[PDB]
């Protein structure tokens, strides 16, 4: 956070009004107490913006030679079989909890529904990303199996 | 037209028949017409046996040359660029 002074003298006459002319308003009023007083009663607090060039954002922003080589690169095939025997598993115990919550969660009263038939913490839900974020996955595997083999022979 | 359909099926079956068996098959009455016959249907008859095993394999090597070809044969790496346009459309 950044300040200026203000001057006692300038509270004191009441001429405060000045300093804060003609602007957006936006001010950080976060930290108060002790510290906001020394502040009301000493400096000014106002905005920081960061400016830079589009050369310094580029240097910063590339990264390494192996970078844009990477898609060749594949992981170690035991933790592929390791991952893919996870996943069938795992989803497997969250479908109990969503078989049961479908017996019935079909009377009134919303929030009442997800305590008597654990709508809470949401199966359906919690199912539905686990299983597509390991369909996407698989798609990429043997993507870059596939294509190996063929590339270099 | 019984002599073509006979002739297709004998291929999938086996490579070699003599000379007598051949006839019998296709119902020829004349021996030597027998072997005339195996060179209009493109087989080779030699020493008395039958050599399917040429014809057939060059066939299946002509017909792989052609176009139309590519999602007809089918390919394992179109099969993933096909899925993925499918779901981001």
């Amino acid at each position: 956070d950044a300040f200026r002074l203000i001057d006692t003298g300038a509270l004191i006459n009441n001429l405060e009004p000045r300093q804060t002319t003609s602007n957006t308003g936006l001010l950080n009023k976060a930290n108060i107490q002790a510290l906001i007083h020394g502040l009301n009663r000493h400096y000014y607090s106002l905005n920081i913006d960061y400016h830079k060039t589009a050369k310094e954002t580029k240097m910063l922003m590339n990264l390494h030679k192996e970078q844009w080589q990477s898609g060749l690169k594949m992981y170690d095939y035991e933790e592929k079989e390791e991952s893919n025997l996870a996943a069938t598993k795992s989803m497997v115990k969250i479908a109990e909890q969503y078989s049961k919550r479908i017996e019935e969660e079909k009377e009134l009263t919303e929030e009442e529904l997800k305590t008597r038939y654990v709508g809470r913490q949401d199966p359906k839900k919690h199912l539905s990303e686990t299983a597509d974020e390991t369909l996407e996955n698989n798609i990429v595997s043997v993507l870059t199996a596939g294509v190996n083999s063929v590339a270099i022979k | 037209a019984i002599r073509d359909e006979i002739a297709k099926n004998t291929e999938l079956s086996y490579d070699f028949l003599p000379l007598s068996n051949i006839k019998a098959l296709l119902f020829f009455n004349n021996e030597k017409e027998t072997e005339k016959f195996a060179l209009e249907r493109n087989w080779p008859i030699v020493n008395s046996k039958v050599y399917f095993n040429n014809q057939s394999k060059e066939k299946a090597d002509y017909e792989d040359e052609m176009m139309h070809e590519e999602d007809q044969k089918t390919n394992i790496i179109e099969k993933a660029m096909d899925y993925a346009i499918s779901i981001e459309n």
